[PDB]
RNA sequence: GGCGACUCUCUGGUCUGUAACUGACGCUGAGGAGCGAAAGCGCGCCGUAAACGAUGAGUGCUAAGUGUUAGGGGGUUUCCGCCCCUUAGUGCUGCAGCUAACGCAUUAAGCACUCCGCCUGGGGAGU
RNA sequence: AAAAAAA
């Protein structure tokens, strides 16, 4: 028994050791007999008990002292209390008590000793260690008083008041958000000190809510200098220079459909039925890189923003606005620069053949979502009389779409279509209505058009093996895809397969299973949880959501920096044939680092646009105070029960708030259970509730429950 | 319901620390804080002659050593019995290092006072005898009951 | 929430349709409820009764 | 050597069993969570309740098993994970059945 | 009293619509006859039982507003669809009235008429 | 809360 044990301790103890499951220590010991397994657990749990060995909350034994730790980043909470997230994803979460953070803010990375007890369901741990610090800028509102200031963070993971000094105030007046900078850390009893480095505004003020926002993120603000001096250099025409080694593409019947208040054009389609029965479609972008040179002014800001930023009440832009909006947005009947990729495609949905290269075009209308779908879907008659010539090409379009969207799901992609909020704001900022953005035909056409560009491109630069940018999407967490699959076993729904080999067919059978039930939203909401975030990467590992093994962006370099650089590797690798190893190491060399900070500038993004969306949403809910809403239950856990509306406003029932029975949480059933009445909420049930309070400072709506 | 505010001492004259103050407060007996200002004084010197160092450097890693880090603590819920492990607050340290200081330099074998707080500081800041042995004891009782908290 | 019936104009629910009724029943194969599905009284009673017949003819599972 | 079986998991808040039979009910192996030396509250554990459908299901693959029927029995909280952990050994997964009496 | 697996054989009743027919053929009903928790016991006897909405039966009449079950009709509506109107229940809320109060309030405990059952202090004693 | 995608 302490042979085996010691020569368990010295296998982990190796350089080279990760910690792994009882599966994959049982298959890298090459243990094969079940008493040899008997020994294995018993070795595993007495060391254990020892306190040689810890096992993670995600049942992988790694040896503490190599770490007695784990290291990972801080994920802290309004109410004190924090989690450690582990580099290592297979890791389990440590929770950290508020007492045991030692000075450790939100996102910091750190490392942390694990407590050989628990005092819940949970492993715990203390910060003993910060490696790095995430927060150097705070946004608050600033208060004054007799002697000092202090600023109230609108981050409320900061627990603790930023304490101003009276030179430290920079002319912050009681109410003004603020941006200040951290001069020292929390320290024993102390809380941090900082400097105001920027007013904003007061807090009441139209658009300093979302300013507030804008800064907290770190958001990009105004253009630099010599980006705006190379945008109003940049000619407003195209010159006949270069035309040169582009094909004219200026005669043929090429549309943009977009939204109706879109200015930045990206994409121009055609599509040509040919003789045999197969299509041939056009895929027209804007040729950015051209306008945007590399190591530009306005190349180094671009590559900074990473993404354009679509706030509730403005756009923050990748490029300026003279550019995307200007000569290299698809403007109608103009001529402009693209660089194409055309596709003859069979009846199946098959590229047969494909071509890539520069172009000019000149589009003979640019058209809305709203009046291609007035055309094909209402059978508008006034809208096919005034647009009749195009009516053919655009019932061409519909079928080939089709043909797409069948294939694609066929293959076994994931049509993940959930209503989403389109915040609706007047000219001051001020909301005037929250709708459910819905996808229209006309989006889902261009939409399938824009994938089987962006596949083909994927595949034709993985075939040529040269350095290049792609957009990965890799399999679900394994632990997060098992509790899902528990999740949805509860509504009866069983699927085929396990959690650490899914087929993405087998989570779309899921998907119209619940397909108009009132379940379809959580067990949706609760599926895209359990999925991994999709990122840019130098290696072609596939896409899992849409279920291929080549992807990239390519369709929206005006608004995406990835997209930018693909432009340039088009027009490096098979415009100008530049496929020497000098020029792939200097690529292969840059593409990880782009890769990665791109990336976190989109997440970056999505969480900041969200942010305003959530702040827009309660404030839209201050006037309906008293007002009775039916509503769906989005989420239950031991404090209460979420609720969503229709247009996709969610708030809190708070458990104080049912007074008719003491509710026990269930866990596993997702449900609030009364012990007297036998009331029993769970997730997916239609209630009506009504509106009690909102909090527009925090994003809080609170209600209380009239009747199921 | 709120926590009373600490005694705010004064720091101690010559060592411009409190902790020196709180421990001359310690050692004094009916009121007689002049015996503990002088004994103190007196054993500050012992340790500066037979060191060299500052009685602050010795006297500071003294306190290091006895401080406590974790405590049992009695809970009786329905049974239990769970001698709970608690974190000493930085306050209760210093508190339990000064006392037990005090404690254990009064039950030594050497005539003074002078001599026998000189000698626990000394053995203390060389993380030995008694005073030390003390936190560890306690640390070593929190370990073995570690399994609840 | 409309009733499939009342909409497609079915006023005989057939026992020997399994494919229809599989669209009320649960996954373990219990019979769904009216509130859930949106079916009307009438119906509803028609169509567990089809059921109950299905479920004898083994065209359809008791318990899955 | 038999290919079809029924694995036969009896699911209580003590303690969770996993049988594998024939279509005949014969028992070509078992494994419970106290047969690999859980004890007390992780017994009753999904994760205990996974490991022996493994433990179990690795028994019955020597004996040359691929396809199961699966019978649950019992209100513990091992079902879902022990039959992810039949279909994850390696045997394929026909029907499920709750048979709780 | 009661009545929930499915099928079939056989049989009672209920409601909606039309009014072709019949032409007041009705209503209540002491007695009798039958049914009848639970038993009790020995398939029969048993025959009583919060066998109590704690409310005989029948009919006409007297603010609403809302839900549901099974029907009828109209509106546009192809059709669903709502909307309107009605009938038979089954529910809630609530006038006028009624109540000792509580409440009941077109499923009256309101206003009337017919017929039957039943009460006249508590205990003794359902002895 | 948590996803693609689109913009």
């Amino acid at each position: 028994k302490e042979a085996f044990m010691e020569k368990l301790l010295s296998f982990m103890k190796e350089e080279a050791y990760k910690p792994l499951t009882v599966q994959e220590l049982e298959e890298m010991l090459n243990i094969t007999e079940a008493e040899e397994f008997k020994e294995l657990v018993k070795a595993l749990v007495a060391l254990e008990e020892k306190g040689l060995i810890v096992r993670t909350r995600s049942d992988r034994y790694g040896i503490p002292e190599k770490m007695n730790l784990i290291k990972g980043k801080i994920s802290a909470h309004a109410k004190g209390f924090a989690f450690l997230l582990p580099e290592d994803t297979s890791l389990s979460d440590v929770f950290i008590p508020p007492n045991e953070l030692n000075t450790a803010m939100n996102g910091d990375i750190v490392m942390v000793r694990l407590n050989s007890q628990s005092s819940g369901s949970r492993q715990e741990g203390t910060v003993i260690r910060i490696l790095e610090r995430a927060i150097q800028r705070v946004v608050g509102t600033y208060t004054e008083t007799r002697n000092f200031g202090f600023v109230i963070p609108d981050d409320k993971k900061i627990t603790s008041d930023i304490f101003i000094p009276k030179n430290g105030k920079n002319g912050a007046a009681e109410g003004h958000k603020v941006v200040v900078k951290l001069t020292s850390y929390p320290e024993g009893r102390m809380n941090a000190e900082g400097e105001v480095e920027t007013i904003l505004g007061h807090k009441n003020d139209p658009g300093i809510d979302i300013l507030s926002v804008i800064h907290k993120h770190g958001l990009p603000g105004e253009f630099p200098a010599d980006a705006m001096e190379q945008a109003s250099s940049t000619p407003d025409t195209i010159d006949e220079k270069d035309l040169k080694d582009r094909r004219d593409l200026r005669d043929q019947v090429i549309v943009t459909i977009d939204g109706a208040d879109a200015k930045d054009l990206d994409d121009a389609v055609t599509v040509t039925k040919l003789d045999d029965g197969s299509y041939k479609l056009g895929v027209h972008i804007a040729d950015v890189s051209h306008y945007v040179t590399e190591n530009s002014p306005i190349d180094k800001e671009a590559l900074e923003r990473g993404t354009s930023v679509y706030l509730v009440d403005r756009v923050i832009p990748m490029i300026p606005h003279r550019l995307s909006n200007g000569i290299c947005s698809l403007n109608p009947k103009v001529d402009r620069l693209t660089l194409s990729c055309e596709m003859t495609i069979n009846s199946q949905g098959q590229v047969t053949e494909h071509e890539i290269f520069q172009s000019v075009i000149k589009t003979t209308e640019r058209m809305t979502y709203s009046d291609v779908n007035k055309i094909l879907v209402d059978d508008d008659e006034e809208l096919k009389q005034k647009y009749e010539p195009l009516v053919p090409m655009f019932k061409d379009m519909e079928r080939l779409a089709q043909i797409l969207r069948d294939k694609r799901m066929d293959r076994g992609a994931v049509d993940f279509d959930f209503k989403e909020a389109k915040v609706l704001v007047d000219d001051e900022g001020a909301v005037k209505d929250v709708v459910i953005r819905e996808r229209s035909v006309a989006e889902k056409l261009i939409e399938e058009f824009m994938l089987v560009a962006n596949e083909t491109v994927a595949e034709h630069f993985h075939w040529m093996n040269v350095p290049f940018i792609y957009r990965i999407h890799e399999e679900p967490n394994a632990e997060k895809l098992q509790k899902f699959l528990e999740f949805v076993t509860t509504f009866g729904y069983v699927v085929k397969g396990t959690a650490g080999n899914i087929h993405p067919r087998a989570l779309q059978s899921i998907l119209d299973a619940v397909r108009d039930r009132p379940e379809e939203t959580v067990i949706s909401t609760v599926m895209l949880r359990s999925m991994k975030q999709a990122k840019y990467d130098p290696q072609s590992l596939g896409h899992f959501g849409l279920s291929t093994e080549f992807y990239t962006h390519f369709t929206s370099p005006i608004r995406r920096y990835p997209d930018l650089i693909v432009h340039r590797l088009i027009r490096t690798y098979l415009i100008n044939g530049k496929v020497d190893e000098a020029t792939q190491e200097k690529w292969a060399e840059r593409l990880p680092d782009i890769a990665e900070h791109t990336s976190s500038m989109e997440r970056r993004a999505v969480d900041a646009e969200r942010e305003t969306d959530d702040l827009k949403k309660a404030e839209y809910m201050l006037d309906k105070i008293g007002e009775e809403f039916d509503g769906m239950i989005s989420s239950v856990t031991n404090f209460g029960m979420f609720v969503e509306l229709p247009n996709t406003i969610e708030g809190l029932v708070h458990v104080s708030f049912m007074t008719d029975d003491y509710y026990r949480f269930d866990e596993q059933h997702f449900a609030m259970i009364g012990e007297r009445t036998g009331n029993v909420f769970r997730i997916g049930d239609e209630i009506t509730v009504k509106v009690v309070d909102v909090n527009k400072d925090e994003r809080n709506i609170d209600f209380e429950i009239v009747g199921m | 319901k709120g926590p009373v505010a600490k005694r705010d001492v004064l720091p101690d004259p010559i060592y411009n620390s409190k902790l020196v103050s709180r421990l001359i407060n310690k050692m004094m007996i009916d009121g007689k804080k002049g015996k503990s200002q002088t004994i103190l004084y007196k054993s500050f010197d012992i340790i500066k002659e037979r060191t060299g160092n500052d009685a602050m450097e010795v006297f500071e890693q003294a306190l290091k050593n006895i401080m406590p880090v974790l405590e049992v603590k009695a809970r009786r819920v329905g049974g239990a019995n769970y001698q709970v492990p608690v974190e000493v607050r930085p306050e209760r340290r210093t508190t339990l290092g000064l006392r037990w200081l005090v404690n254990y330099a009064r039950l030594r074998g050497e005539k003074t006072m002078e001599e026998r707080l000189a000698n626990e500081i000394l053995d203390a800041a060389n993380n030995t005898g008694a005073a030390v042995k003390k936190r560890e004891d306690t640390h070593k009782m929190a370990e073995a009951n570690k399994a609840f908290a | 929430k409309v009733c499939y019936f009342t909409s497609n104009g079915i006023t005989h629910i057939d026992y020997k349709d399994v494919d229809l009724l599989k669209k009320f029943v649960s996954e373990r194969g219990k019979i769904l409820p009216r509130r859930v599905t949106g079916t009307n009284a009438k119906y509803q009673r028609k169509l567990t009764a089809a059921i109950k017949r299905a479920r004898q003819m083994a065209l359809l599972p008791y318990v899955s | 050597n038999i290919e079809s079986g029924i694995a036969h998991i009896r699911s209580t808040f003590n303690n969770t069993i996993v049988t594998i039979t024939d279509t005949h009910g014969n028992a070509i192996s078992w494994s419970s969570a106290g047969a690999l030396g859980f004890r007390g509250s992780r017994k009753s554990t999904p994760f205990a309740a996974q490991m022996a459908a493994e433990t179990a299901a690795k028994g019955s693959i020597e004996h040359g098993l691929k396809t199961l029927e699966v019978t649950v029995k019992g209100p513990g909280s091992g079902r879902e994970a022990a039959i992810r952990a039949l279909q994850a050994a390696g045997l394929e997964v026909t029907a499920i059945r709750d048979v709780t009496p």
